[PDB]
RNA sequence: CUGGGCUACACACGUGCUACAAUGGACAGAACAAAGGGCAGCGAAACCGCGAGGUUAAGCCAAUCCCACAAAUCUGUUCUCAGUUCGGAUCGCAGUCUGCAACUCGACUGCGUGAAGCUGGAAUCGCUAGUAAUCGCGGAUCAGCAUGCCGCGGUGAAUACGU
RNA sequence: CUGGGGCGGUCGCCUCCUAAAAGGUAACGGAGGCGCCCAAAGGUUCCCUCAGAAUGGUUGGAAAUCAUUCGCAGAGUGUAA
RNA sequence: UGGUGGCGAUAGCGAAGAGGUCACACCCGUUCCCAUACCGAACACGGAAGUUAAGCUCUUCAGCGCCGAUGGUAGUCGGGGGUUUCCCCCUGUGAGAGUAGGACGCCGCCAA
């Protein structure tokens, strides 16, 4: 009977007013987070071309934790996917907030990008 | 509250106490209250933790609240819908249980 | 928990056995309830709105909201803010304690307590109940204010249809007036 | 749950004068209560208690 | 001749009753009268019914017997200032008695209920001592029907400066 | 200023219409308003979405509040288009 | 099959089935990190018992909403005529509605 707005529903409501904030590209692509209940992404993308440029996720057969999907050990990825496009070099990447709090374990995966390089 | 009757005496004489509810007088307080044994005794709130529950056997026993207003119902509303000589007056405003017209009226109609 | 062991044992099951469902997750339940004041001091003028806070925490110690006027009346008091009324939308497991102080405890304090509200869904599953004294709820003091108010307790249930919920109700064990 | 906000529930216990108990949980240590629904005479089946409704009606007045 | 009405009822009055209360309210015990009626009548005692009264029945044609026990008052418990353990209507259920029959329309009793009233405006009244005021009793009508009417006794006041 | 003048009314600012599909574009033509207000009714971060209607309820009322669906907007957007 | 994009509702409302090991889900709890004008509904957190029910995907429908013509007309530039508050031709443009019809999606990138 009470209708509720499922987690992914009213969400990309919240990303699409971070998505009319931020270019995409700038030689820096956007990176977004997909947190799921059991384990979390993460791609790096760019508009204008659509292409995801480097990416991984917490589901990696090489890597993994194995506690899989719990505090930022999961971010790992945040470590690896920094470390991924380390060899393409680039960049100094915008972040998207996907339509999640930046407050950890979601910041923490950002923040495990920062002290692998990339500068944001 | 109270542990007896329904909105019960508290810190009150036995007696009447028991001449609290719709139905719980004073003669009728004094009779089985008088067979229960309080006679106020103590005179405050003080019975019993068995004895009042005492006034509820025998204090449950008897009745009536919902029942006396029942009975009412089924008087001024059986005679109010079964009739009748006593309905008239029973909601018509003139003196019903025997009164002048003229008189003091300070049952139905007053002044 | 022991009106939530109650359902959480025997009672989702009784229905699916009643008639069917796919999926025996499928069972309406307890969702919200929705204690209101709905006072405003009648009108405004108390001041003590805040009379409702002492009066409204035991029946539950969870903390009451005052219902803000989303409008301005012509006809009585007042413009917007000043708030009308209390309300705590609880929820959980302290739902589960609620309930439990409601049907054993103080809705036979209601004074003539047979069975009530044969028609009072709202047509699709919710279950409106008004509330008239307060002399029910058990830690109310007779020592404290001694004034009279109302109340609503809105029980939501889950079920699309109320067919399904007041049928639920039932195997809650709930005394209507049948 | 705010603290310091919210009243301390130690586990109730439930009492009534026809000996009846129910444990839960309250604020207060131990709870008497005056009616329960073992011994409220609408939960309790359909005991007479003191009605015996309708006796008697509409009529049943005769004597010889 | 039957039934009804004289008893109705938005309202204003007239005369009285009972109250608003601690000098009071409820109980227990004790004490004090006078007067009149009673045969188509009074009714003793006894038992029954909380109760009102019922049963039978001695006695009395009455300074003998009955109505009859007076009540305010005195001695203890207790209520403690409040719409109440005050006061009492209204009204309901349940009984008695009277009558051809108590619904319009007799009273009394039981249980319950417990209005309004916390000494009443301008104004108005009666009152010179066994008086006011107050507490009870009997009787004419009358099968029943008194808070009226007519008598009877009990407690026992203040003031009259003066025109 | 003026359909002679006087009397009446207006003199400046914002919006609409007349305005002829850019933009202006007149009359004593047709409507409103403006000589302020907000220390936040400003800036930013982060949330959320209306009005009305029906259904049922506490003194609850044609409507204050409270719950479930409807409801692209019939709500608000300081003040007026 | 999921995630992220780009394209005008031809992408949508609505009706109906089917899927869950993996993925997205509900779900479970609240000691933590952090939230409620209150509250683990949400927001945050760690876990895996139960589930196709809802979300979400696929598949059928054209009830609604949408797209959308051709022809023909209203209007109209430019001449020319009049019976001149308006009307008539000629040249060229051409609506709106309706309608024949389309459509309840394509095209990517990454991840299994």
């Amino acid at each position: 009977m009470i209708t509720k707005t499922s987690k992914n529903a009213a969400r990309l409501k919240r990303h699409a007013r971070v998505r009319a904030k931020l270019s995409g590209t700038a030689e820096r692509p956007r990176l977004n987070v997909f947190r799921s209940n059991k384990h979390i992404y993460a791609q790096i993308i760019d508009d204008v071309n659509g292409v995801t440029l480097a990416s991984a996720s917490t589901l990696d057969k090489d890597l993994n934790v194995e506690s899989t999907g719990d505090t930022s050990a999961a971010t790992k990825v945040g470590e690896l996917v920094a470390k991924r496009a380390a060899e393409k070099g680039i960049s100094d990447v915008v972040f998207d907030r996907g339509g999640y709090l930046y407050h950890g374990r979601v910041k923490a995966l950002a923040d495990a990008a920062r002290e692998a390089g990339l500068k944001f | 509250a109270r542990i007896a009757g329904v909105d019960i005496p508290r810190d009150k004489r036995v007696v009447i106490s028991l001449t609290y509810i719709f139905g719980i007088g004073r003669t009728t307080a004094q009779q089985v209250l008088k067979e229960a044994g309080v006679s106020e005794d103590t005179r405050v709130r003080d019975l019993t933790e068995e004895e009042l529950g005492k006034i509820r056997d025998i204090i449950d026993k008897l009745k009536v609240e919902g029942d006396l207003r029942r009975e009412v119902s089924l008087n001024i509303k059986r005679l109010i819908e079964i009739g009748s000589y006593r309905g008239i007056r029973h909601r018509r405003g003139l003196p019903v249980r025997g009164q002048n017209s003229k008189n003091n009226a300070r049952t139905r109609k007053g002044p | 928990n022991r009106l939530k062991e109650k359902y959480n044992k025997e009672i989702a099951p009784a229905l699916m056995t009643k008639f069917n469902y796919d999926s025996v997750m499928q069972v309406p339940k307890i969702e919200k309830i929705v204690i209101n004041m709905g006072v405003g001091d009648a009108v405004q003028n108390a001041k003590a709105i805040d009379s409702a806070v002492e009066e409204l925490t035991f029946i539950a110690g969870q903390k009451p909201v005052v219902t803000r006027a989303k409008k301005s009346i012509a006809g009585f008091r007042l413009r917007e803010g000043m708030p009308i009324g209390a309300k705590v939308t609880l929820r959980g497991e302290r739902m589960y304690d609620f309930l439990d102080k409601l049907i054993s405890v103080s809705l036979p304090r209601v004074r003539d307590f047979r069975g009530v509200s044969k028609k009072s869904f709202d047509g699709r599953g919710n279950y409106t109940l008004g509330i008239k004294e307060q002399l029910i709820f058990p830690e109310i003091d007779y020592d404290k204010v001694t004034k009279v108010r109302g109340m609503d307790i809105v029980i939501v249930t889950t079920a699309n249809t109320d067919e399904e919920a007041r049928e639920l109700l039932t195997q809650v064990g709930m005394p209507f007036q049948k | 749950m705010k603290a310091g906000i919210h009243p301390n529930f130690k586990k109730a216990t439930v009492k009534c004068a026809c000996g009846n108990e129910f444990e839960t949980g309250s604020v207060k240590e131990e709870v008497r209560v005056e009616i329960c629904s073992e011994c409220h005479p609408f939960y309790t089946g359909r005991q007479k208690f003191a009605s015996a409704d309708g006796r008697v009606d509409r009529f049943n007045k005769k004597y010889g």
